[PDB]
């Protein structure tokens, strides 16, 4: 279960910072 | 030399696959790839060579694109160049990788005017290039010559299709000026996998050689046969000039004077010329690429959508709650 | 004859290639009929549309002629001894420029 959460966790910060440079890159 | 074009768009690529690299995903960047379809000596190699910026190609009168030469560009960290049946060995110099593709086409077909649809697989890392897929496909002819079998236009036609009807290839299709459009099969294959113009680029070769006396104007302002992007005008180096071993800055600075000095063209100036198919090109990819955007924006917020229920609950765990607790034991 | 096409212009009807044939196929299939086959020079020789009726109808040879006729607009560098002499694509009556 922490395996998970701490998964979960990074893909969640991961996916926020793609779009924030998906974003800036579409301009 | 070079071509700088691509200096622009690299950096966005980098950019796209760092942002899907960080969570272990590619992008899906498919950009498409170029496919030079033309007749037996109408040019298409010479054309296909200036969009690279190399002098790499072998060309000159006669039968030699005798193979369907694919090469992959492959953005990487230096410049090498590598043959899948050279494996191991490593080409620093561009003029070595032309002598190996001759020796490599005569060892399979040998000598006389002989064909083999088996491609070869060239490749060529360079921090200055796209991953691009290029593809230069023997041209068509209507009668068999040395050993040839009797069918040798039916197989000429056969290794063009398989190319050409895959979806997001551009089909740059190569005519001679100095003979009539209305009998290119190029543009008689275009029409045939690609109804209605919408990646078919003209190109019109050879304007040197016309007869005095006649010009292509009615051709170039895309009246005698309508094509959705039009025809661009070029003037590459005569076998003279190759055999001259003619520098590549020559060979713009006359193409630009030719433009420049002929009464008929003139106007059209700045529509024609080598730099300008280079950029057609090049927004023909940029547009390309813009336009798959909003396929990884919903791919993306549709995966934050379904674990962000989730996220809320999971970004208040506590080594220490007695109501985390509790709440588990009543669910 | 009306030369041979392969690009519809003009509003010819899409099968203006078939159309061309069929009119060529009605006086160069008759026996008794020399076959005159003409093609330029500055277009390479393998593409010529006249060789290939010729070839098809007359696979003998006994009755083609081929004749080279734009010799004057050859790529500086080049040349066509190779088709004038009967060596290139061999025909049994050879190949006479003008
Ligand atoms: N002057 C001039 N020569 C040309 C042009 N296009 C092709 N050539 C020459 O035609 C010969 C054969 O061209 P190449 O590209 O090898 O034909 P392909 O490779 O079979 O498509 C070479 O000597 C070229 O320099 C042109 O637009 N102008
Ligand atoms: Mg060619």
């Amino acid at each position: 279960q922490a395996q998970r959460r701490d998964e979960m966790l990074r893909m969640y910060h991961a996916l926020k910072e793609a779009l924030s440079i998906i974003g800036n890159i579409n301009t | 030399m070079g071509n700088r074009g691509m200096e622009d768009l690299i950096p966005l690529v980098n950019r796209l696959q760092d942002a899907f690299s960080a969570i272990g995903q590619n992008a899906d960047l498919d950009l498409p790839q170029i496919a030079v379809v033309g007749g037996q000596s109408a040019g298409a190699s010479s054309v296909l060579e200036n969009f690279v910026g190399r002098d790499f190609l072998p060309r000159g009168s006669g039968i030699v694109t005798r193979r369907p030469l694919v090469l992959q560009l492959v953005n990487a960290t230096t410049e090498y160049a590598e043959f899948l049946h050279c494996k191991g060995k490593k080409f620093t110099d561009f003029e070595e990788v032309r002598l190996e593709i001759e020796a490599e086409t005569d060892r399979v077909t040998g000598t006389n005017k002989g064909i083999s649809p088996v491609p070869i697989n060239l490749r060529v890392y360079s921090p200055h290039v796209l991953n691009l897929t290029l593809v230069d496909l023997p041209g068509m002819t209507k009668v068999p010559v040395g050993d040839q079998p009797p069918d040798i236009e039916f197989q000429i036609r056969d290794m063009l299709m398989q190319f050409v009807t895959k979806e997001n290839c551009l089909i740059l299709a190569v005519s001679p000026a100095n003979s009539d459009l209305a009998n290119s099969d190029a543009l008689k294959v275009a029409k045939e996998v690609d109804p209605q113009g919408q990646r078919t680029i003209g190109v019109i070769t050879k304007l040197d050689l016309m007869d005095e006396g006649t010009d292509a104007r009615d051709v170039l302002e895309n009246k005698l046969l309508p094509l959705r992007r039009g025809y661009i005008g070029v003037v590459n180096r005569s076998q003279k000039d190759i055999d001259g071993k003619k520098d590549i800055t020559a060979a713009l600075a006359a193409e630009r004077k030719f433009f420049l000095s002929h009464p008929s063209y003139r106007h059209l100036a700045d529509r024609m010329g080598t730099p300008y198919l280079q950029k057609v090109l090049n927004q023909q990819l940029t547009n390309h690429i813009r336009d798959t955007l909003p396929g990884l924006r919903n791919k993306l917020q549709s995966q934050l959508l379904s674990i962000e229920k989730e996220v809320e609950e999971y970004k208040n765990f506590r080594p220490d709650d007695p109501a985390r607790k509790t709440k588990a034991l009543l669910q």
